[PDB]
């Protein structure tokens, strides 16, 4: 929501669309597949 | 064979194993409560 650049570098406004929903699904799936390091991956994507 | 059935038996490929599903609990960190400005009242210490 705050930095939609970290979602995609072309977006700049997180949309209500079906591709944004599908990419949200795959993002959440990758983060939940990270498991024990999921918060570390998230806060490392918070920074660069 | 004479009937068209093959002499050499077929290859049996191994099916894929069922994967183990993973979840995670990502965590947040909001700021703490900061102290407001203190006002002096009119009553004494046990009353206040």
């Amino acid at each position: 929501v705050t930095k939609p650049e970290k979602f995609q570098s072309e977006t700049t406004a997180l949309q209500h669309d079906l591709p944004t929903l599908q990419a949200l699904t795959r993002f959440h799936a990758v983060i939940m597949r990270c498991g024990s390091y999921a918060t570390e991956i998230l806060t490392a994507l918070e920074l660069g | 064979t004479i009937d068209g059935q093959p002499l050499s038996l077929s290859l049996y490929a191994t099916p894929a194993d069922p994967s183990m599903l993973l979840s995670a609990a990502i965590t947040a960190s909001q700021g703490g409560g900061d102290l407001p400005h203190a006002v002096m009242p009119m009553y004494r210490f046990p009353v206040i």
